[PDB]
């Protein structure tokens, strides 16, 4: 029989315009640790998986995997709660599984099919959910955005808050420094998050950035960079940062230190700008899914056992949501107009030429 | 009761944001400079800092923001200076707002409306003179729109705020100032007008003639010196530029059989290419007695000087010019 | 000997690169990486961070930058990853680059050139898969411009390098891999393609058919298939999209009668609005047998779906069907 | 009566960030400098009111943009720079053009958009081109990034030229502007990046707007410092200072000039519902440009308060000359309505507001 819970060391962030950050200690319970480790081990299965999709042509497109960065979307949703709001930019999946959508949902659109979530209309960028927004694929402008969603919980009243991420490359893009700057002005419950996986497509952040500490660029904004390769960090580190926007301070600048394992797309070899033997030095040594397993074998957490019995449930859930996408209908083409407008009345919309007529509903 | 253009825009917002909480407003000038040019006036003082908010000169940034509080569910009101501006942020109106819908598969609305002057004023000179009709018309997820009296600018405005989907409301700045008498039902706080309707200013029999924007009183100005000769104009006001009502353009073609198209934008690619492309593919086609033509701006960049920008713009001259060369009397 | 639009794009960069110092390139990915669709490989290898150069991913900011090397006497190619990301950057493109000779007084000559992949490619969906031909075309003191085959883009980019004005480019995705024989004239450093000529790529009796990009490759299968019920195309390649080539157009319509425009982009206000609109105002209108039909891509933002995706841009069959219905056989 | 060939003056010293030492506390100002920089502030000041006079009487249109108040800037500028470095700047540039080169008959005739103008009546007040100063931008914040490749162009070219680029307190929220500063951070580009932070950004001032009014740092990983606006003598200690830095190599500055404009946003703006007229009247007196210097040369025997007089009436008569001449001086000709669309092109044809009307355009 198991211990209950167990305390951890965690890494003291750095901080930037603030006093004191989130705890270096952290309690957890090995309910939690059972929950969160089938989640980063769905997200992370759920991309071996797609990424064999895009190699057997299924799949098409865009597919920017997100592996490597499952402490992060694990993380995120570990320490925010359902009525907050999360946007992001096109590495999407574990986001939008994180946020209430079933694998069978997310692999049926980057399949193109009827029964994927944006039913065949969006692929792999532009999945969206309860609360959750994208899905995004012009670069930096889902900030702007994010901070409308702030605006709007502060308007509501409902003291909800909003994590706005963008990667290390996209932190450039002028649209964050406004953004910033009308954050801070009017005191949002915005929380801006950036995830430096260390490199911008191929160019890497000394490349791109005239300083690469991304947690101080918002300058009047306070903020404070972590793990992100470490699942209890992220998840102080968001409770910390949540706790400082729901009391009414505004803004505040989050710098997640992750990392991923495949490269920008799959059209990506994505070893030209970095080793291959880089990649494997960090997988071997500070792999997120058996970072949480090190912690919960060695404190009594849970056994190899039981882990094992979900890589294995776990398994399953893809094999039959792989199996589920692959075998379903494309959408029908008469569905090619339809959801241009909301709310309205049918109307025809034009095809490649004017004899091609289509319905288009609400 | 005569009404200024500014007048109607301005009691618009202020009977839709009364009616509904979840709508506010938000620009440059808007909150206690009372707008740029003054239509936002006495809003600030009526709903204070919660509805009504100044913001920086970051287009790129506000355009953003407001798309983010539609998608949350609120209702903003976009303003820009001019169109001249919102190129900044152009890729949140396209990109962000007008694609979503359909990107979400119908999960995702945006009621946001974009709002301000288009086009040219007086000596404003070249960034800050140009008509955005047409670039804005071509993207489907909008809907374009374009006032050119009272009645039209609240109806315009006021069914702009209702509309769950993206809409831009290009108004124009010379018509602010402008006094038109405004009928009893349109000082209700109901009135609505319908997005994709076009309305005819003016009956006529021998030239059908199609506008948007301040060009329009320009076509009535020319029908009176033409009907003084014995020619009768059908002026058609556009008032929506996407759902743009063609139906309406050629139940009067079929009637008229000659056909001019005014605008205030540049030629290549305008308003009124887009007009005559789809009368020609359309039924209306059979019953032309004569070439549709155009009557735009110059092709030219906006210049400063007076007799240059004079002639940059479209005349009564050159509207009568153009429903001769066509009626060929 | 065969080359794909990709290498030749790289050689008329190369030859520029070579012949005159004062040009150099810029954009994201575009030294080290070699280019985000590989078009300038090598290219870093060669001529150092000097004339080579990486930017970081803002787009505003660097479209900026390159405008104003220009102001300086620099010949700068500016790369977009994809115009799509061109709407960041449109206000420099539009605002800086294009209306400044004017403006000017001539003083100030602007000479960029804007080049990247536009339209649709594959299973990219809505915020990647737009045109922008209509949007830029639209626009007097830009030149822009639209390859097609090789000969077309080694001919096509050297030329804007040339050029003294702003120019964009409008590169096609799908076309980059796609090789084609180079004939030995094109293999030349000297082979410049004029900027506002079009070129008959395929004579024909029956019917003009006229089209920019890659939907060009598509009227000649359209026209190869028709052929076969005897029934003979000409084919226009456009090349530039301004200042175009009206008259080729008008004198193939003189022997044939009849006009169909084939573009990828959206219909509303598209660049076949144009053409119909400037043959009806031309002299070609009293020769047209039959009306003017466009075949354009679908009025829907891009879907993702590859049965969805297909219909939403112009195969050969519904080229040959409008075609079909347009010469009423 | 002798007078000196020189004078000390204390100038206030600036904030710093991220900077060692910053410019002196303490310059030498010779007679005939003294001479020449007055009469420049009181030409521009002159053609200012001379702008404001005429466009209260319709002659000018549009947009109008005043500097009246802010001389103290662009004589501080041109004096702390070469001829052959580079400015570009907003579109308050009345003051720039004059001091970048160009003479009062040529603004005041573009101005009033006559054939004369420099842009021979294209432009208007926003769009003025001379040697080196690229003008005279309309989209506020847009000459940032211009500005930035500028310099870069002279970096390229190696010719130790530097560029100077204008913005203002309002500008300053734009999201190019931090698009430009990491771009001539990174790429270590000779650039001055100027804030001419006049407190007001049309009528929203600072504080409502920025969340951190401390411009001189907004650009945070490129040094910054902050300068008296009004005191010629700084502006011009402070330029000069930063010159050189750009002009060693070490990359790209940031300089926040704090200055006044005496009228309200532009013509139109009355410049009275977002601040008082005792605001003002009170600036006026503790800080203006002009008396702030006068009193400098008078009370070092720099020269007489007869003496600078005489340059008052003259500057004063010849901008009547000028406007004189402006209101006289021809349209230009309708003929020219499609020139100077492209560059080292053949002859075209433009289109007119309908089809069978052409204008030809010629290079
Ligand atoms: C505005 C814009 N410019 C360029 C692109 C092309 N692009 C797509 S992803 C990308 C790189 C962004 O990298 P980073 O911020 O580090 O995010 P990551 O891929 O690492 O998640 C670029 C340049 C784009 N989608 N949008
Ligand atoms: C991109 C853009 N947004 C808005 C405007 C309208 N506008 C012009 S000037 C201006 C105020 C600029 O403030 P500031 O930088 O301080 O200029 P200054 O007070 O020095 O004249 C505004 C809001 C514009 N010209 N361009
Ligand atoms: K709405
Ligand atoms: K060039
Ligand atoms: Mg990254
Ligand atoms: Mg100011």
């Amino acid at each position: 029989m198991f211990a209950n819970d167990a305390t951890f060391e965690i890494k003291k962030c750095d901080l930037h315009r603030l006093e004191e950050g989130p705890p270096v200690t952290t309690v957890l319970t090995r309910e939690d640790g059972l929950k969160y480790y089938r989640m980063m081990q769905t997200v992370r299965r759920m991309e071996l998986k797609a990424d064999q999709l895009y190699k057997q042509k299924i799949i098409r497109g865009f597919c920017h995997l997100c592996d490597g960065q499952e402490a992060c979307c694990v993380g995120l949703e570990a320490g925010i709660n359902p009525t907050d709001h999360l946007i992001t930019a096109y590495r999407a999946h574990g986001f939008t599984f994180t946020r209430g959508l079933s694998v069978r949902e997310i692999l049926a659109e980057l399949t193109g099919r009827k029964g994927g979530c944006a039913k065949g209309k969006g692929g792999s960028m532009h999945m969206y959910a309860k609360n959750f927004y994208g899905g995004n694929g012009i670069v930096g402008a889902q900030v702007p955005l994010g901070a409308g969603i702030a605006l709007a919980c502060k308007y509501n009243g409902k003291d909800e808050v909003c994590l706005t991420l963008y990667g290390d490359g996209a932190a450039n893009q002028g649209q964050i420094f406004e953004a910033y700057n009308m954050a801070a002005l009017w005191k949002l419950p915005c929380i801006f998050i950036c995830e430096n996986n260390r490199y911008g497509m191929g160019t890497a952040v000394e490349r791109a950035a005239a300083s690469t500490d991304y947690y101080k660029r918002g300058d009047f904004i306070p903020g404070l960079r972590v793990d992100g390769m470490d699942i209890l960090c992220v998840r102080e580190a968001t409770r910390f940062a949540a706790a400082y926007c729901r009391s009414g301070k505004g803004p505040i600048l989050m710098e997640l230190q992750t990392y991923r394992y495949h490269g920008h797309s799959m059209s990506d070899p994505g070893v030209a700008y970095r080793t291959r033997e880089e990649i494997q030095e960090v997988r071997s040594k500070s792999d997120p899914i058996m970072l949480l397993k090190d912690r919960m074998v060695n404190s009594n957490l849970a056994s190899v056992e039981e882990l094992k019995e979900i890589d294995v449930e776990v398994r399953k859930e893809i094999e039959d949501a792989a199996q589920f996408a692959t075998a379903d209908p494309e959408p029908p083409l008469e569905e090619l107009g339809y959801h241009i407008y909301s709310s309205d009345p049918p109307f025809e919309v034009r095809g490649a030429n004017q004899w091609i007529k289509f319905k288009s509903v609400s | 009761l005569q009404v200024t253009v500014r007048d109607a825009i301005n009691q618009g917002m202020d009977e839709e944001l009364e009616r509904d909480e979840k709508v506010f407003l938000l620009g440059e000038e808007v909150a206690q400079y009372d707008g740029a040019y003054k239509v936002s006036r006495g809003l600030w003082k009526k709903y204070g800092d919660k509805r009504i908010i100044d913001t920086p000169i970051s287009e790129m940034g506000f355009a953003g923001i407001a798309v983010g509080a539609a998608m949350a569910g609120l209702r903003p009101i976009c303003e820009f200076m001019t169109f001249n501006f919102s190129m900044q942020a152009i890729d949140q109106v396209i990109n962000s707002a007008a694609k979503t819908y359909y990107m979400s598969g119908g999960l995702q609305p945006v009621p946001i409306v974009f709002r301000g002057p288009n086009g040219a004023s007086a000596g404003v000179a070249a960034q800050h003179s140009q008509c955005f009709a047409a670039w804005y018309g071509h993207c489907p997820g909008l809907k374009v729109v374009s006032p050119w009296n009272s009645e039209d600018a609240k109806g315009l405005i006021k069914s702009a705020i209702r509309d769950n989907n993206p809409v831009v409301v290009l108004e124009n700045e010379l018509m602010y100032g402008v006094p038109f008498e405004f009928p009893p039902e349109a000082q209700s706080k109901d009135f609505l007008i319908p997005i994709g309707k076009a309305k005819i200013e003016r009956q006529g029999t021998h030239i059908t003639v199609v506008s948007h924007s301040r060009p329009v009183g320009h076509c009535l100005e020319a029908a009176a010196v033409l009907s003084k000769e014995g020619v009768e104009c059908e002026v058609i006001n556009m008032r929506t530029i996407r759902p743009m009502d063609m139906e309406t353009i050629e139940a009067s073609v079929m009637k008229t059989n000659h056909l001019v198209t005014v605008e205030g934008g540049w030629p290549q690619f305008g308003v009124g290419a887009e007009i005559c492309a789809r009368i020609m593919e359309g039924p209306a086609f059979n019953f032309l007695d004569a070439p549709a033509v155009r009557v735009t701006g110059a092709d030219v960049p906006m210049p400063y000087a007076k007799i240059l920008e004079d002639n940059s713009i479209p005349q009564v001259k050159d509207i009568i010019f153009a429903i001769k060369k066509t009626l060929n009397i």
